[PDB]
Order: C-alpha cells, then structure tokens, then sequence
C-alpha cells in the first residue's frame, strides 16, 4: 500500500475524493476514479499553525 | 467522466435491450421462413419434377 503525507485547508478536504474537481485537485494531487484504499484527514492547529 | 458513465451506462442498457429484442424478434421470423421455403422445396420438388 501506499502512504501519501501532505498538509490541507479543511475547506479543501472534500476535494481529495475520486470524482470532483478543483484548484488543489486539478493540478497539485489527484485520485483516480476507481481508486481503492481509504483518505484519512485530522485536525492539527497545534502543530503546524505557526 | 465520473458522473457521465452513468449517463453513458443507462444509455448503452436501453440500446443493448433494443438490439436484443431486434436480434430474437429476427431469429423467430427466419424460423418462419425457414418453415415456409422447405414447405416450398417440398412442393417444387413433389410437383413440378
């Protein structure tokens, strides 16, 4: 499996999905449609937010 | 495309339905023909030889 680590808006948060489009899922990261596997997003004002 | 494979799927179902009605409404009507020429090559033969 594969494990892929960047840091999002919460707004853009629905744009990591297979199927819609967008700024962020245009040209920075996109999944396929028939993507197999899970999208895990949380919280973390605390670390980055400097 | 993700949300125009449906569309192009409900497509592609209704014509594959209408292709298949044409293709055994055909086979029933070539068996009745069928039928009807050996009835007319039994009577060419049993009558005109």
């Amino acid at each position: 499996v594969y494990a892929d680590s960047f840091v999002i808006r919460g707004d853009e948060v629905r744009q990591i999905a297979p199927g819609q489009t967008g700024k962020i899922a245009d040209y920075n990261y996109k999944l396929p449609d028939d993507f197999t596997g899970c999208v895990i997003a949380w919280n973390s004002n605390n670390l980055d937010s400097k | 495309p993700p949300e125009a494979e449906v569309q192009i799927d409900r497509l592609i179902t209704g014509r594959l339905q209408s292709l298949q009605t044409y293709v055994t409404q055909q086979l029933i009507r070539a068996a009745e023909i069928r039928a009807s020429a050996n009835l007319a090559a039994t009577k060419m033969s049993e009558c005109v030889l």
